[PDB]
């Protein structure tokens, strides 16, 4: 078998340059090959190019070697794509793939927002509200980067569940999540929101009542 | 160079059912092709590799098969966790193109939405804004289409909606829908309610 | 013409892994591409579970040839890593022979045939671990004799 | 000095081709009818030669891509006359599926598609002794096309 | 080198029954073995290669097997046309030795040797020679012993014999004597004996010409 | 498949030199080699060296160079054994081989013989049976080929018609001179009322002999 390891999520706004790794490990890939892909939000797996591992020489799709730059290092066995002059369609989680035998080894994708945001700490809104159940909810608004921790009661709870992913516009990300309980537990019993942010350093428990 | 082409582009099969999904390249790539599983948000995994070897941790209920042009993956019955979009790739060479992809869900009993609607919060508006949230859980099919009625009239314009994946017991899916606006607006208008269309009823299911 | 002559010698010793390699890489494809497999008049091979004998009697076969070919390869500067190959390939055969049990008739599953000389599958007990080995023992001795064969050509430009 | 090694690539590649046909070769004239013994090594097993038969087409579809793959001015006619004999041997195991597309294909039936010394070559094995001429053509001139331009060092 | 040592020196087997002959290498030669049959006077004929495979013409009565270091050739009954001396190779780089080989001769029933006894020919007496020569036809076993007299005394030099290899047909061996002598020596002695003792007979067969006689 | 064919036979004398050849032809030896065999008189099968059919690169056996020496001509796809300084242990019959798969192609063989002999041709003289009793009704005749070199002579009876019933013997050498016998039996069915004759060609002291043999 064979590991590779990428690089953190990087954020960068357009104009600027990014290079990602992917580092191998384990067997010999069997052509001396390490991939690419690309995979843009709602666009599926789409192939970038290759290097070759023995010598180096780049070799990219006709779509990507304006901006694009492969390059490899030998001792470390790590492969870097470099973007210059990112542009929006640019945002993307990128993947470094390779193969052993006829198996393919992946991962763990790399993902890359390029956007005019700065790092902003969000707003997290406590939704308070017949039938012995009731639903609660919890709105994390106007923040950035990318991820935001939200859990119910330190995960203590989590039956009932609905946690919906985040979405960008007006360069800042909203989440939202509900929480669904029989009305013997609430009020009755401490429920509460666990919000982080650890980007903007934020840590925030919020208790929804009446 | 090859171009890959998948089908059927979008499916639902129930629980138990078997399906056959199809990957077709433009030349022959002897048999080197592998299949994918990809759900939401999660990176895609190796399920069959050399059109018919199973790679690792994949039950024995997919399958590969094919030669020459056509491939096939296989799951015999199905289980609530097969959903997701799957994929062709033929390994061989340069490029490793992928198919587009075939949407597979599981099909399950039409289920209601259970709508919840949640006036601005306290300190949100001490900030200076405003937003109310409407939560549609637990339905079946996907398709659902909200919007929101005020005192008597409707609005559209600023609105951000967010849609669950395929819950992977009960097959069931959850948006969330958030309208924000300056509080100039809000502070006028007493009650406010919220308007989805689902196939579940002709109606439409009404919370304020 | 001191080099004219080492360079000539480095690229003997790199032409005999390559074939060692080649052979290697056919067991690869009848693992991954003729197992639970027949001869189809359309569709080239199709489905034929579990009689997997003959084949591996193939792959056995092969295998007794790349211990051939290593036995006779001979260089001293690559000797450790030469000698690091030739063990794997005995290993190898000798783990072959070893589950003829499992391998030794006609009707090998097309399981057991997986875990013998499908060096990617999930489980490796009667062979695929080994061959792997083999596979990566080859390659450090191709990697090598590669670098021998570039510090000669290299020669001549500086 | 790069032409030069830009024919290494095309010998290198016939090489493999050639490797990749020598292994048919061992398998057909010393796994057909075998199985594998702990203290022998190769026993006798008669008349179950289906899956050898399956590797060695398997093999020669990988030799079809290798060849399939070569291209060069210079040496294209013997490369298209090598492909085409692969083709055609192929096509020839593919056409004897009655004989060689089942689990218990006989000894005869196995040396008469694949063992190109045998006294019968009915199912096969005149295709490849055919195969096997084709690409030894064109590894002597692949190993022309170096050989003259290394001449250069010396003269 | 691998060398090659071939068991048994000979074998003297019926038709119909088996023969098992037995090739060792002194090192492991990956069934890179072939046999070959040689008749006397002829190149020799491969039978099998690659250890087990039968070359071409070769009758499905021929076998090969053994792996490693040992290895034999096997022919499950004998036909009377499988006379000759037997050879495994080794086939692979270099050197491509030989065994030793391996006389096969055909066991048969006994048969009294068909003498004839033959006058010097004319023309060879105006030579300046003379020949008496004795045909000893369809004989087995092999083994046989031939005796020259003159008048009543023996003869001892000038003598020269040649056998046939085994009969093809019937596995019988044949017998040429012959006596080409100074003509002055031949015109002296009276009667001239040519006889030969086999296990068939105790005491030998006489066949005898006169000179003036007839 | 492969054919191998050789040089005519040879016949020198202890000190001269003599040089064979083995033209290949059909596929390529997959091991791109051409081996030659030794197999003196009495003696087996003896692997004498092999030359590449690429480079013209030679390799003996420590029993032969010093001596021996081998050489190829590429276009012709023609080997060649060349032995210096010929010595009566030297007569052997040299096979010439190589392999196309793992199957051994062969012959036909060069046969030399180095001997203080010339050529001579041979003296026939036919073998009549006594008279007096023509004990058993089959007559079995004889013809006798004596004092020649080399080998070959052909003999037949009534050009080859007469095939049952003979046994030629094989030549032996004795000073210097072949000596063949051959015996032909019938029954007085037929001898001497028809016409049986002896056939013996020897090309190379260009003689061509029949003798009939009567009463």
């Amino acid at each position: 078998e064979v590991q590779l390891e990428e690089s953190g999520p990087e954020q960068k706004k357009p104009g600027e340059t990014v290079m990602m790794s992917c580092k191998a490990s384990g067997y010999t890939f069997t052509d001396h090959s390490m991939h690419w892909v690309k995979q843009a939000p709602g666009k599926g797996l789409k192939w970038m190019g290759w290097i070759n591992t023995e010598t180096g020489e780049p070799t990219c799709a006709d779509d990507f070697k304006g901006r694009f730059a492969l390059s490899l290092e030998t001792s470390s066995r790590t492969a870097f794509l470099q973007i210059n002059n990112l542009k929006n369609e640019d945002t993307a989680i990128y993947f470094c793939i390779g193969r052993w035998g006829y198996y393919v080894y992946w991962g763990q994708g790399t993902t890359l927002v390029v956007s005019s945001a700065k790092t902003t700490a969000p707003s997290v809104y406590p939704l308070a509200p017949t039938g012995s159940s009731v639903t609660l909810g919890c709105l994390v608004k106007g923040y950035f980067p990318e991820p935001v921790t939200l859990t119910w009661n330190s995960g203590s709870l989590s039956s009932g569940v609905h946690t919906f992913p985040a979405v960008l516009q007006s360069d800042l990300y909203t989440l939202s999540s509900s929480v669904t309980v029989t009305s013997s537990t609430w009020p009755s019993q401490s429920i509460t929101c666990n919000v982080a942010h650890p980007a903007s350093s934020t840590k925030v428990d919020k208790k929804i009542e009446p | 160079d090859i171009q890959m082409t998948q089908s059927p582009a979008s499916l639902s099969v129930s629980v138990g059912e078997s399906v056959t999904i199809i990957c077709r390249a433009s030349e022959n790539i002897n048999s080197n092709l592998a299949w994918y599983q990809q759900k939401q948000g999660k990176p895609p995994q190796l399920l069959v590799y050399a059109a018919t070897n199973l790679a690792g941790g994949v039950p024995s209920r997919f399958s590969g098969s094919g030669s020459g042009t056509q491939y096939s993956l296989k799951i015999n019955s199905l289980q609530s966790e097969d959903f997701g979009t799957y994929y062709c790739q033929h390994v061989w060479g340069s490029p490793w193109t992928f198919g587009g992809g075939t949407k597979l869900e599981i099909k399950r009993a039409d289920a209601a939405p259970t709508v919840s609607i949640f006036p601005p919060s306290s300190e949100q508006l001490t900030s200076g804004g405003a937003s109310v949230v409407c939560f549609l859980n637990n339905f079946y099919p996907k398709d659902i289409n909200v919007k929101w009625k005020i005192d008597g009239s409707e609005r559209q314009n600023g609105v951000l909606n967010s849609w669950t994946d395929q819950d992977s017991k009960d097959s069931t899916y959850s948006m969330s829908s958030t309208l924000t606006l300056t509080k100039d607006e809000y502070e006028r208008h007493n009650s406010y309610t919220c308007e989805a269309t689902h196939k579940t009823s002709t109606s439409p299911i009404v919370k304020s | 013409t001191e080099i004219s002559k080492k360079i000539t010698d480095s690229n003997a010793v790199l032409l005999a892994v390559k074939e060692v390699e080649a052979l290697l890489s056919s067991i690869d494809e009848i693992a991954a591409k003729a197992i639970g497999k027949k001869i189809h008049q359309n569709n080239g091979l199709d489905t034929e579970n579990n009689h997997n004998g003959s084949l591996l009697a193939g792959a056995y076969a092969i295998s007794t040839l790349i211990k051939q070919k290593l036995d006779g390869l001979k260089n001293e500067g690559l000797k450790e890593k030469i000698d690091a190959a030739k063990k794997c390939s005995e290993t190898f055969t000798n783990k072959l022979k070893e589950k003829h049990t499992d391998l030794g008739k006609e009707g090998v599953t097309d399981a057991d045939a997986k875990e013998a000389i499908l060096k990617t599958n999930g489980t490796k007990t009667k062979g695929a671990e080994e061959l792997g080995k083999l596979f990566e023992s080859v390659e450090v001795l191709s990697k090598a004799a590669k670098e021998m064969l570039a510090n000669s050509v290299k020669e001549l430009t500086s």
